[PDB]
Formats: structure tokens, sequence, C-alpha cells
């Protein structure tokens, strides 16, 4: 079935290789789906980004199609730009946006973000998925890992590798899909859901941005899972720490029952997000700065 | 305290 899925991948992907125009690949970072390097541009030496992911080594070999009908349909701003993909041996490559100030993740755990700056972050998640939900495309990975930043500050959402779309014919989905500590309630019941699960795992960000970590970080992530199914919705251990508007627009983000819960449109009109500061207020986070 | 999805 391996060689199968290539042939079918072939198909979709552009022509040709990329290493006869990019040299000096240098690895950067890594998830579950597979590696995400740097190259320059032979020609202009320009810098972008290459994700490559081996087709053996998937859970769900089928999610990486997710990555072609997200770059030929559902381009934005707030969105890191996909540029072309080919098949390279065993691997699909993804060559995109270079985003050179790399993940909101290096911040959390590093820094303190202060209430304009997280309001700030989530203001630019917040028109991305607004955009996104209304047509019928559910990231469902959201956390710090999947934020990206420039240089100068600006915000981008990205790894769409785990989405998944909606529509009037298929109104909900039903798979165990995301990262445990991240995932929304609804999802970890297995019942059908929709764009309200990157509503809840946005919250859990919200409290990674406050606390440095997801709730229950400290647990194995099936133990967590269980919690979160189970318990009324976490708290911030810093609490105490975080202003009545921040609290407030966790309150409506971390509900566990998913039509009481905000929508992405509805709280890009809460009050908390007045306080978001430009791109420039976030770019002093970065460990190049700090 | 693992990162990865599932």
């Amino acid at each position: 079935s391996h060689e199968q899925f290539r042939a079918a991948l072939q198909l979709v992907v552009d022509p040709g290789d990329p290493r006869s125009y990019l040299d000096n690949f240098i690895k950067i970072g890594e998830g579950s789906t597979g590696i995400v390097c740097i190259a320059t541009v032979r020609s202009s030496g320009k810098l972008v980004a290459v994700k490559k992911m081996d087709l053996r080594k998937q859970q769900r070999r089928e999610l990486l199609f997710n990555e072609v009908v997200i770059m030929r349909d559902y381009q934005h701003e707030n969105v890191v730009e996909m540029y072309n993909s080919y098949l390279v041996g065993d691997e699909l490559w993804v060559v995109m946006e270079f985003l050179e100030g790399g993940a909101l993740t290096d911040i959390v755990t590093h820094t303190r973000m202060n209430e304009e700056q997280i309001a700030a972050v989530c203001l630019a998640v917040l028109q991305a998925l607004s955009v996104l939900h209304a047509q019928g495309v559910i990231h469902r990975n959201i956390k710090s890992d999947s934020i990206l930043l420039t240089h100068d500050g600006r915000v981008k959402l990205s790894d769409f590798g785990f989405c998944a779309q909606v529509s009037k014919e298929v109104p909900r989905r039903k798979e165990l899909v995301g990262t445990p500590y991240w995932m929304a309630p609804e999802l970890i019941s297995r019942l059908p859901y929709g764009p309200e699960v990157d509503i809840w795992s946005l919250g859990i960000m919200v409290i990674e941005m406050v606390d440095g970590e997801p709730p229950y970080f400290n647990e194995p992530p099936l133990k967590a899972m269980k919690m979160i199914r189970d318990n009324l919705p976490p708290r911030l251990k810093n609490l105490h720490k975080v202003s009545p508007s921040l609290k407030g627009f966790l309150d409506r983000l971390l509900v566990r029952d998913p039509a009481q819960r905000a929508t992405a449109a509805e709280l890009l009109k809460h009050p908390f997000l007045a306080k978001a500061g430009p791109p420039a207020s976030i770019v002093p986070l970065m460990r190049q700065n700090r | 305290r693992a990162r990865y999805e599932m």
C-alpha cells in the first residue's frame, strides 16, 4: 500500500525536485508528521522553510492531502504561505514561508507575556480562525507550537496537517485528532464536533501564555485526556495575576458545552482584545532580543 | 509532558 500511496501523491504535487534550486538544508525543528528545515534559494540567497514528511511514518497517511487542500484553496495573511509541494523519494516536501522569529512555544517557555502581547496573539489567531471556520476548515491542532512569528512580531497560523473540512453535507467530524493536553472535551468524548474545538484549544493556549504550560502537563497524555473529559474546565495556576478582562475572555473559550462556547466571530468583539498591541510589541519576546 | 500529536 505504500507504493500505491506514493503514486497518488505524485498526481497532486508539483513535478521535480527542489534540491535543484535549494542549498544548505538545516533542520530547525520537528513534529510527529516530520521535520522542518531552512534552506537557501541558490539564485537569490532568499531563505525558505521546507517540511519533510516520510510517507511510511504517518499515524494517518490520508491527512497528508490536507497540506495540498489548504495550499490550493485556503490562503490568508495570518496563515503561513505554502509555495510548492514535491514528492522526493518516500517523502512529501512542502516548501513554505520561513517564519524566522520562530514559534510561540519558545516564548511561553522562557518569558512572561503581558496582556497586551497575549491579546495581540489572540487577535491574530482569531482573525485567521474566523475566516477558516467560515469556509468549513477546522485546524484541530491549535497550540503554541503551531503559531509562528516573523522577525518584526507578526503572528501566523501554521501546521495544517491535522485539519478537516465540514459542510452542509458533512456538518461534524468524528476523528480523534490533536495534541492530548489541548484537545476539546467533546472531541475526547468522541461526540461529533465542529470548529468549536479550535476555540477550546485556543483557550488552552491562553493558559500556556499565562502559566507556561497547558493544564495537567505533568500527567501522562492518556490520563490528562480523562481529566479534561471528566472535570470542570481547567483553571489558570496564575489566576491571581490576570485581569478581570482576560479571565472573562478565557471563560468564553473554556466552556465545556460546545454550543455555549463563543465562536471566533463573536470573540473578535470581546473587550479583552482592545488591549492588543501591534506586532512591534511582540518583538522583544523573541530569543534573539531577550 | 509530550507535545506530540495523536
